[PDB]
This record gives C-alpha cells, structure tokens and sequence, in this order.
DNA sequence: TTAAGCAATTCGTAATCATGGTCATAG
DNA sequence: CTATGACCATGATTACGAATTGC
C-alpha cells in the first residue's frame, strides 16, 4: 500500500489500453486482454488480493460529475 | 363509489389540525380496510403515518381502492365551518376529482361543501417493525410544557433514559437545565428499559409534534440505538397517529 | 508553478510570430511551437526572465494577470531563493514590488487591485478593460468568449502521469494564453486607446488607472495657456443639491396608432455652446453695476444668473466641447459605411465613448467633491433644458390641429428630458413619417444654433407601463419594414432576475406584438408555469446574481448574497467572492418563511448535494408580478383572473437522514393504488394494458433521443472523438443538462421492466 | 455557602415580572438580614428597594455578605419555566460565579435545576431620605391599577391633590380635562387617606403603570407622598418583607 | 492623496397595529 | 358549572435601505 496506489494510477492513464472513465478497472483489464494489446500481470495481482474496496476497484475520477 | 359516515367530527378536526402546518399536500389511500396515510414533511426530515381503521366509521362503504390528492390548507379551512358536535359524512365518486363533505347538526341545519382535488406524483414510503428498547408512556401535557420550556434556552435536547426514570437536558446561552422523571393511572409515567439510551434531537420538530395534544391523554415515546425516535398516539377504537424523527450524529 | 505559456506578435500582422511553452517535466512535441523542459522550478523561472529580457516587449496583456499571475510568480521566486528573478523592467538595476491600490466612483463602483512595477513596459489586463467598459452578467473568460466569439485537482494528476497527458495540458494552456489576443484585436481596444490618448492629451497608462477628471483638467490647461489665465483652487465641503431634469406625465396603456419620436441631439453641450456659458464669463451679481448695458452684452437664465454675450468674450468650455463634438461626428461619418454587425457595434462603442466624454465635461462643473465646482452653471443648464422641452410640447400640440387644416389634433403622450413622443392620429406609417419629419424640421427653427430637433423613429404598436418603462416596434424607413423591438427599462434587460423570467417576458412580447395573438401567449405562459411545477426546468434558468459592494452598507441590512459569500465553505477558505464581483445563487425550499436569506445556496453545491427547489417562491415572487404588469393594460381585471385561472387549471398538476430508511412501495400505473406484489397494472385496470404500455414507450423513445444529441456535442466542443470529456464549465448549459437525462433514462428504463421482457436472450 | 428555600414561591415570579420592564439589571445584596436590592432606574427618575427578611423564609444558610448582579430579563425568562405552586430554592457558592435555581414540585415528581451565569457590576447607589410624608393612603391594589389605567387613556402625566375629605386625581389630554375624586370608606378593601396638610403635586402616570405592575403583590397598596419628594409606593410582601418603589417628583 | 451629475422604480426585512382562541377565575 | 375580559399568538400596513437602469 502507497506503492500499489500509484501502479493503478499509472495503469489508468496509459493511452494504449483505452479511454476509460466510465467503467470499472478490471473490466478494462479484461477488455485489453481479449484484444491482447499487452496487459501487464501486476495490475491483475493487486485486484485479487483485495476485496471490493472502492479505492482499488474504481477509476480515478469515479467521483467528479463528468 | 365511496361514502363514509362518522358521528364524532371532533376527531376529524383534531387530526386535521395535527397536520396543516407540517404538510401542504397529501394523497389519501382509500381502501376497503380503512383510511390510511403516509407522508414526509416539507423539510424532508420527519415521517407521519395515520391510520383510521374501517370499523370505527359507523357507516362505511367503499367499492374500489381509490387515491385522492388533497391540498390540506383548503381542507383545514373547510373543516372549521363545522361545530364540535356535528356528524360528518364523506361522499366521493370513483370517476371524479371532487369530494363532498356533509355536516349534520344534532338538532334544522345541514351543510354541504364540494372541494376540487388535485393529481400529484408523489412516492409513498414506510417503516419496518423492530423492537425499540426504551419504552416511555407519559402524560402529554407534561411533555408539551417540557419541550416548550426548554425551547427558550437552546435548540437541541438530549434524552437520557436510565433505570428508574428518564431525564431531559438542554443548554443554551442563558444556561442549562434538566428534568427528571421516575417510576412510581394515566398521570403515571411507565418506563420499560432494557438498554439505557442517550440521544440528541432538535426542538422545532418536537414543538411541531406536540400540536396534536387534544387527541389523547398519554403519549408513547420509543427509543433504541441510532434509530429515529418514534412518537405515538392512539385514537379510541379508530386507529393511531405516529411521527418519526432521526437523531443527530 | 508547473507551466508557463507565451504568445507574441508584431502589431499589424494578421498572425503571431512567436509561440513558446515552458514545462517542468519532460513533454511531447507540439507542431507550431517550441517546447523546453527542466527538472527544477528555479531553471523555469530563470528561463522565463531571460526570455522576457531578450524579446523585450512593448505591451504585456493577459486575463487576470495583475491579481493572480505576477504576484504568484514574485512570491514563488522569493520563497525558493532565486535572486535574479524580479528584475523584469527596462532599467538594469531595479527590482519589482507588489503594491495595493483602490479606485472608487459612482459610475463603476469600487475596486481594489494590486499593481506590480515595470518601468518602460505597459500593462493591459483585459479583465479590467471589460469591467470598466461593459455591463454584463458574468465576467468569466468562458462567458465573455461565448458572448463575443462562441464557445484544479484534475490538473495535478495530468501532471503526475505521463508525457502525453502533459502535452494535453500544454495545448490547453496555450489556447488559454491565445484567447485574450483575439479579444484585444477583435474588439478594437488598442486603436481606441491610442485615439483617446491623442484626443485628450493624457498618457497611455492613465486610461487604465484614473477617471474622467484628469482628462478635462488636461484639456482646460491646454486651452488656458493660449490667452494667459491661471486656475484657482476652490474646495468646499459641502454644498447642496440642485434640481435635475423634468419628466412629463404619461397617458399610460396600449397604443395601436403610430407615435413619432422627436428629440434633441447633444443637448447639454449645445446649451453650453450657444448661450456662451463658462467659468471665465460668469458675471458676479455686482460687477454689472453700475454699468447699465443689458441688451446684447449679457443674458439672464431661469435660475437667475447673468452671463456676458459673445461680443465681449469667448469661453473656454465652448471650444473644448466643439473639438469633442467634431471628433464624434467624424467617428459617426466613418460608422455610416460598415456592413458587418459586430464591427458596426464597436464603432458605435467608439462614438458612445466620445459622447460620454463630452457629457462628463458638463458633469465636471457640478461635482462638489472634485477640483473646481461652479453649481451656478449646472443650474443654468438644467433650467434651459426644462424650458426648452415644455416649449417643444406646447408647440407640437398647439400647431397641428383640426381647425388649422390638418386632419386630427395631435396629443403628446410622453416626454423624458430630451425626447417627445407625439401621437399623430393616422394609422399609415408613411403619413406619420412625413408629418413627423415636417414637425421636427419646423420646431427646430426657434433656437440658436447648433440647437436642432430631429425625427428618430415611429413606434407601431406602443406599450407604456410607467415612467422609464415602455416597449414598442421600430421603424427606420417604410420599405425597410421593421427593425426590432424596443424594451426600455423592462424585465428583459435588467440583471437582478432569473433567465426564465426575462425569456418569458421577451417571448410574451414577441407573441403579443408581432403576431398579435393573446391565446398563444396565454398557452405559452401556461406551459412555462406547468413545466415549472412538474419539475422539468433546468437550473440554468433559476440562477440569480447580485453584486457584492462595499461591506458596511451590506452590514446595515441583511441580504441573501452577502450571507452566501460570508459563509465560507469547508472545502476552500481561499476562494470566495471579494468586493466588487458578482455572487450567483439559487433559492432552495425550507420552512423559515421570515427570511429568504436563509434559503440561498451556491449552484455547484446544490448540484453535488442535490437540494430541492422552492417552486412556490419562484411562482409567486419571481414570475407573477412582472406578468401582471404586462398583461393587464390590454384587458381589464378579468385578465388578472384569466392568468390566475390559467394558473388554476395548471396549478393542480404538481410533481413530488430519514430518507435512507425507504420502503419503496410499488404503485399501479393506471390509477395510483399502492398494493402488494410487483406487477405494474391494477386488477380493476388490468384489461386496458396494451394502451398503458403504448403510453410511456413514446416517452422512453424521446428520452433516448435527448441523451444522444447532448453527449456527442461535448465531443465536438472538446475537439477529440477518441478521449474522455472533462469540462465542468458552470457557465455552459451543456453541463448539468447532460447530468439529469442519465437519471431520467435510469428511472424510465426501470419502469418498463415492470412489464416482462419481449423475448428470451440466452438462445 | 448560600442555600435558601421558599415554599409559597410564586412571589419571586411576581416580583421579577414587575421588575424586568422597569430596569435591565439588579444589584442583589445578600446579607444575614436576608435578600435585599437597592437599585436606580434607567431613566434617572425612580428606584427599587426590595427587602426580604430571613424570618419570611423557611430554611436558611448564609455564610457571606454576597454582593452580586443579575441581568433581570433572562432570569425572568428562566423563572417563566416553573409554576406558582412550585417550591423555589436558590444555591450559591462564593467562588463559583453562578446561580443554581432548584424548582421543586408540590407533588415532587418534576424536578428542575437551572443555572444562570454571573456578570460584574459597579452600580451607583444613593440613600433615600427619611422624613414626614404628609399623605399616606392605604388602597386596594386592583382598584388603584384600574383607576390609573382609566386615566392612561386621557393623557400622559397626572396631577394629584391630597387633602382631608377627598383625594383628587386629575389629568388633561387631547380630548380635554378629567378628574376622579376619592374619599375614606367608613382589612384589604378598606381605604384610608391619613393627612396632616393638603398638597398638590405632579407625577408621571406612565410610571404609575410601571409601578402597578406589582398589583397582585400584596394585600393593600400604600401611597406615601409629601412636598417635592419621591413618592414611595409600598407593596407589603406578606409575611416576608416589603417592596418599595421610589419616584423622584417632577417640576 | 483620490473620486463626472440627477430622477425614478422595484423588492425584502424589521417594526407597528389589528384581531381571534384559549383560559382563568369570580358568580 | 358557567360570563367576562386579560393574555398569547398570528397576520396586514408602513418605512427605509439596497440595487439597478434611463436621461
Ligand atoms: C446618457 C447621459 C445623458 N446626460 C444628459 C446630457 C445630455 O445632453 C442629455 C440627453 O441625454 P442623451 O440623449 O442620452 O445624450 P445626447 O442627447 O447628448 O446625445 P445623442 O442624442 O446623440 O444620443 O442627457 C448626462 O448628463 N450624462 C449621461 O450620461
Ligand atoms: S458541458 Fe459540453 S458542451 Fe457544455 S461547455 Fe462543456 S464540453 Fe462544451
Ligand atoms: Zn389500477
């Protein structure tokens, strides 16, 4: 923790995985894996050792009335 | 077609003066089980729940489940054109949006009014039944004076239910004070306790809740952990009237 | 400070020549601009100071650079110990400093600004130019860019990310830094500033700091050296007021026979010109005596003074006024040959400025707190004004009469201190125009020169409500059929109200004056009130704005906007309204009826926290009384009952801590009877179900069509079709109108799942 | 440690109801003789002397010559929260600058315990003269209030003529002149005008309305006057002590 | 040391004044 | 157990300041 919260914030702004501020984080991870762009096997291995926490399993701007 | 007839119009006038300040619009759910109502206040803080059971109306007739939309100010103005001894009948169609009220004096004078209803798009809410753990049954006059007397000091009040009795405290810029009450027919204060309670509620809502004091002699206060305080009144072989208010955090 | 972005041009060339952007992390290249990157902020501030020394600009502009940008840079350079930053000026050994200043007048109000010292260079913040010249509703860059052209915590994670995010941030910053240049060259700011400095004789820094006194002092001194006079110093605290202008009593109502308007042009400067009034020719009460020559040596005014004829002296204020009048005449002669509309109004702005200068020459005399007051002159001016307008009204109503061979004796319906609205009688606009031109040219031959009356318009029909409140339709020629409406004073040009009310007043006067159909007007006002009560009106139409003036007058009595401003937020005690700006608010519903200052809230706070709206406040306090002003004079008091009955057929249709403890009782779609089970239809209203499904799928169909037109408009206003939209612009109707249709669709989609599915889905 | 009781305690409600419209503050002098209050008015025309002996109380403990100050109308607003049959108890610590009021019930089931904070006082204090009052009148309080209120709807200031046979309450007004005459009546409803030498004086009738605020405060009202001196109206607080309102006369 | 004028209409808040519903106690 | 006016409570009228626009 506090290092796992920057890896996800770095996965969320890389443009080669998609334009993602409307959906979940694991849905975008599996969308890129289907098309197989290059999802890395570390943004998966922190979404498995946690429960349904809203500060891991949510996009950066999931507040913010946009 | 709906038609009811009730001999004690005074009960109707007391219930309509319970609510004309807290609520401006309501929907009456007319059924074959009685006349039942739920509403929120205008401030979106408190809940009212009113039940007039079907038996206590001394001449009942309801064909089909209705829903009437009533502006409570115009109805409260109409029900003060009827003295305290009259006999009140309600007449409604199942195709119309206009209600008829006929007041029958117990002596040569009969009166009849027609009032236009309105269509409203409100949503109906309710309550679930759980066991509140502090159960107070107290005189209504003492509760009215206690709320009205603490009101001049400050605006919150803390209710403190302990073993032998309950204790109400309130503060403000001109100081603070409490009132005790202890276990010792209707002038008694019966106190059932399993877990002790201490909670805080604002006074403007309580001074709204104590407007319906002529409906009964005693009042029932129910408390539990972190739930909305319930204020309950009973109307004799007619039904009941409940207000609901949430605690401060 | 993480990014600085700069645009530079030579004046006269239609594009810039320099385009630079300096960032603080490594970035990605932008076509058309240079990009440099640094790993520390000291290098960034040093690089900007060296660039600003080497390019060596004449003028520095921007938007809110005085009160935000330059003192932020100066304080940030002081904190990080960089010694060589604050030397931005032209003199090689001088450092710059922050210094407070205030300005106040009854014309622009009071404003408090900081200044930063730059010797040699000139500053033009475009915000201060807008706030001084223009009277608008919001003064944000988005609002004035829409009005003239047509358009913090997210940025901190666009900068802590990657370098294409930083490239997006730099393109945004460069568009921001480019908009005030376009506004400066499009609005003809600098050309008018240079012409003002050449006509008045004051420097170019005084037209951004001072008022209208230094210019008239300057012109009077420049005219005083040519005859050898010296100015005295009189100072007095304080004299009394004098009597201002007359207004003629109306004949109120609705007119449908044409009224012609005749007025005097440049009234007070020509009074001061053609009766030889000046400081330097004011005759004291004794110095006429014991000489007895009254005839053609002096004159007498209605207030009582005596003033010397022009065969002895020429005053100084006639000559200054004559120069200003010729400059404005040349500006109008240039304006009479344009075809573009925005260019036509900016030349109108130039001539408006020269007429304001000529009238402030007269207003200099009566200012008892000033530098040289002579209230005798002011009283003589307004006495001559009153005498001449009552002369006009007597003459116009007296000559053209039934006994004098004409058709009908005319009757004046109105006059306000420079104009006369005479009602002639004919209903043909050609004959009214012909007689009105004859009347203007006839009456003008009873005066000295340059006193002239002129025809200006014909109103057909006309609507007179009170003093300083009327409306009409505008005729310039006859075969030029009609131009527009005129709304003098009414609820459509003031800024103290809601957009909903001003729009309703404009649409009612449109349907009532152009098409002459009161039934569509009643149906329109009914639909507005019905859609108000049914809770389908956007909150853009509900926002009220008020100006936060000096704090002691707002200490004297409790207001709504003062209460909202002085109540800080928990989020930000560092961004709040200051003195002089405008506070926006809406009124929410509560039970504290003694105080409308206890129900006011910020629009963004009621956005994010979802508080309800007081529809009865907006119904009886905002809407109702302007409508009763407008709709009554065409009919009787059965018209008040007609609109209050239009309301009455439509008032009976209203849409609706403890809120979490819901039960969510289902209800019959046909007859609204709460009941156990989830089926949509009631057992008595079960047959009629195909019609009840038919009804409401044409509502889902129309919500679907509104979702798509809005959420793809943001993609075209943003620029890109492949990346996310981030624009929470509070001055755009687009924002928060795109937020409620998601919830309407969320609700209307779930109401139709009460009905089963129209088929399987797992086959 | 001050701790005092009063069973028939409606009198405290009754005195502070007739105290708060006159003056905004009071200098409470607690001595071993009991509870006392000398205080001027706010308009520099009048004065209140309240004396409450210890023998008019029930149960008493005074260990200090306390000299405190009360803001009156907030104390009256607190005194409005207790009935008239209810027992009034006061408690005070000589270091803790507060007043602890204890309202007992006659049925003892409702207990009240209120607290008002203290504020400092440097109030002026002058002594009354003792002299001969040429007219002392014993009157019913209700009839006296009725008469002066009946005069309030004529004019503003009253002229009095005090003599042997009758007493003459005269006044002018915007509707003209009027006067009512009284005489002795040959225990509470009895009157007596004890007189040596007849006089005439001017007084303010509005201050008589202010003084008749203590109408239910005694058996009888006493009116004591002489030449060019403060009228003292007396309400004998039954078995307790007495309240005397001084009014400096007019010129 | 610094600042162009007057006329008029509209709306909100606190204070002033009118009037009825309870009530409290003397008959 | 029942008249009478004194007492509390709620609504109609006036006054004045603030804001903004027309000449
Ligand atoms: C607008 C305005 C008018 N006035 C006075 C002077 C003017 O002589 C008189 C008439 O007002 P305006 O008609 O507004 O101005 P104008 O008549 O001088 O010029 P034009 O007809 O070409 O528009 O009102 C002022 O003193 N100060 C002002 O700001
Ligand atoms: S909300 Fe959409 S349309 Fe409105 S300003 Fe923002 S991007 Fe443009
Ligand atoms: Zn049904």
């Amino acid at each position: 923790e506090e290092a796992e919260l920057e890896l996800l914030r770095q996965f969320d702004l890389a443009w080669q995985y998609g334009p993602c501020t409307g959906i979940t984080r694991l849905q975008r991870w599996c969308r890129a894996k289907q098309m197989g762009l290059e999802p890395p096997p570390e943004v998966w291995q922190v979404l498995k050792t946690h429960p349904g926490d809203p500060r891991f399993q949510c996009s950066l701007w999931h507040l913010y009335p946009l | 077609m709906f038609e009811a007839r009730l001999v004690q119009g005074s009960i109707l006038k007391k219930v309509l003066e319970a609510l004309k300040d807290l609520i401006n619009e309501a929907c009456w759910d007319i059924s074959s089980s009685g006349v039942n109502l739920q509403s929120m206040d205008s401030s979106h803080v408190s809940l009212v729940q009113l039940t007039l059971r079907s038996e206590g109306f001394d001449t009942y007739r309801c064909d089909r489940n209705l829903a009437m939309g009533v502006n409570l100010t115009s109805m409260s103005k109409i029900l003060k054109c009827a003295g305290n001894e009259d006999i009140i009948t309600l007449r409604a169609e199942d195709n119309a949006d206009t209600l008829a009220l006929v007041f029958e004096a117990p002596n040569e004078k009969v009166s009849d009014y027609e009032m236009k209803l309105m269509d409203l798009d409100v949503e109906q809410l309710g309550i679930p039944e759980q066991e509140y753990s502090c159960v107070v049954k107290m005189p209504s006059g003492e509760f009215a004076r206690i709320c009205r007397d603490l009101s001049h000091i400050g605006d919150a009040v803390v209710i403190s239910c302990a073993k032998d009795g309950v204790k109400f405290s309130a503060s403000g810029e001109l100081g603070n004070g409490n009132i005790k009450l202890s276990q010792t027919e209707e002038e008694a204060v019966t106190i059932e306790m399993n877990e002790p309670v201490q909670l805080t509620f604002a006074l403007r809502y309580l001074n709204f809740f104590t407007k319906a004091t002529p409906l009964s002699s005693t009042v029932t206060l129910s408390m539990s952990a972190d739930v909305p305080l319930v204020v309950e009144y009973k109307i004799a072989d007619m039904g009941h009237l409940k207000y609901y208010l949430a605690p401060k955090i | 400070v993480i990014q600085i972005c700069s645009l530079g041009l030579r004046w006269g060339e239609p594009e810039p020549f320099l385009r630079l952007a300096l960032t603080l992390r490594p970035c990605a290249p932008i076509l058309g601009a240079k990009v440099q990157s640094y790993e520390k902020e000291e290098d960034l501030l040093q690089a900007w100071s060296t660039f600003i020394r080497i390019m060596d600009p004449d003028v520095i502009t921007g938007y809110n650079i005085q009160n935000f940008d330059l003192p932020y840079l100066i304080s940030r350079a002081q904190t990080l110990k960089v010694q060589t930053f604050p030397f931005l000026g032209r003199v090689a050994g001088l450092c710059s400093n922050i210094r407070d200043s205030s300005f106040q007048s009854k014309q622009t109000g009071r404003r408090d600004t900081k200044v930063v010292s730059m010797v040699g260079r000139v500053q033009m913040d475009m915000l201060q130019v807008l706030l001084r010249e223009y009277k608008l509703r919001s003064y944000t860059l988005n609002a004035v860019s829409f009005h003239f052209l047509g358009e913090h915590s997210i940025i901190t994670d666009l900068q802590n990310g990657n370098d294409q995010t930083r490239r997006r941030l730099a393109v945004y910053c460069l568009k921001d830094a480019y908009l005030p240049l376009r506004l400066l060259e499009r609005l003809m700011v600098l050309v008018n500033a240079v012409e003002m400095a050449r006509v008045t004789g004051v420097p170019l820094s005084y037209l951004l700091s001072r008022g209208q006194q230094v210019k008239v002092v300057s012109q009077l001194l420049r005219q005083a050296m040519h005859e050898g006079l010296l100015m005295p110093v009189v100072k007095s605290e304080g004299g009394e007021d004098y009597t201002g202008a007359t207004v003629i009593e109306p004949l109120k109502g609705y007119y449908d026979v044409p009224i012609a308007t005749l007025d005097f042009s440049s009234l007070y400067p020509s009074i001061m010109m053609a009766h030889n009034l000046c400081y330097t020719t004011l005759l004291r009460p004794g110095t006429a005596q014991k000489l007895g020559l009254t005839e053609d040596q002096f004159i007498r005014t209605p207030t009582g003074d005596e003033f010397v004829k022009t065969s002895v002296r020429k005053g100084l204020l006639p000559q200054i006024l004559e120069n200003l009048l010729s400059a404005r005449k040349r500006a109008k002669a240039e304006l009479a040959k344009e075809t573009d509309p925005l260019r036509r109004q900016v030349l109108d702005g130039r001539q408006l400025a020269l007429k304001v200068s000529a009238n402030s020459v007269y207003g200099f005399t009566g200012a008892q707190v000033g530098k040289l007051p002579c209230l005798e002159i002011s009283q003589s001016v307004t006495g001559f004004g009153r005498q001449m307008i009552e002369k006009t009204k007597q003459l116009v109503e007296s000559k053209y009469t039934v006994e004098n061979g004409y058709s009908t004796s005319a009757k004046v319906v109105y006059g306000d201190t420079d104009s006369v609205m005479c009602r002639f009688g004919v209903s043909s606009v050609a004959e009214a125009m012909a007689l009105g031109r004859e009347a203007a040219d006839w009456v003008s031959g009873h005066f000295p020169s340059p006193i002239r009356l002129e025809f200006e318009k014909v109103y057909f029909p006309y609507l007179l409500i009170s003093k300083k409140r009327y409306a009409g339709l505008l005729f310039s020629s006859r075969p030029d059929a009609h131009d527009r409406m005129d709304c003098k004073g009414l609820e459509a040009v003031r800024r103290d109200n809601c957009p909903l009310v001003a729009n309703l007043v404009t649409a009612s006067l449109r349907r009532l004056l152009i098409d002459r159909d009161p039934e569509g007007a009643v149906a329109h006002a009914q639909d507005v009130i019905s859609d108000l009560l049914c809770n389908r009106i956007d909150i853009s139409q509900l926002v009220i704005t008020k100006e936060l003036t000096r704090a002691a007058s707002d200490y004297a009595g409790k207001q709504a906007h003062v209460e909202l401003a002085e109540r800080m937020r928990k989020r930000d005690p560092g961004s709040a309204p200051s003195l002089g700006d405008r506070v926006p608010y809406v009124i929410i519903s509560a039970a504290k009826g003694v105080a409308a200052y206890m129900k006011s809230e910020d629009p963004l706070f009621v956005l994010e926290h979802s508080l309800p709206i007081d529809t009865q406040y907006y119904l009886e306090q905002q809407l109702a009384k302007p409508l009763l002003r407008i709709f009554e004079p065409i009919l009787g008091e059965g018209r008040a009952e007609a609109v209050l009955l239009r309301g009455d057929h439509t008032r009976c249709k209203t849409v609706l801590g403890l809120l979490a403890f819901a039960k969510r009782r289902n209800c019959c779609i046909g007859c609204r009877t709460v009941l156990s089970h989830q089926g949509a239809v009631c057992e008595f209203c079960q047959p009629r179900e195909s019609e009840l499904y038919q009804k409401e799928v044409s509502h889902l169909n129309a919500l679907e069509e509104r979702f798509s037109r809005l959420w793809t408009q943001c993609q075209r206003c943003q620029g890109s079709l492949h990346e996310d939209v981030i624009c929470t612009s509070r001055d755009c109707p687009i924002f928060y109108m795109r937020k409620k249709v998601r919830k309407d669709l969320e609700d209307q989609e779930q109401l139709l799942r009460r009905f089963g599915p129209p088929g399987p889905e797992a086959w």
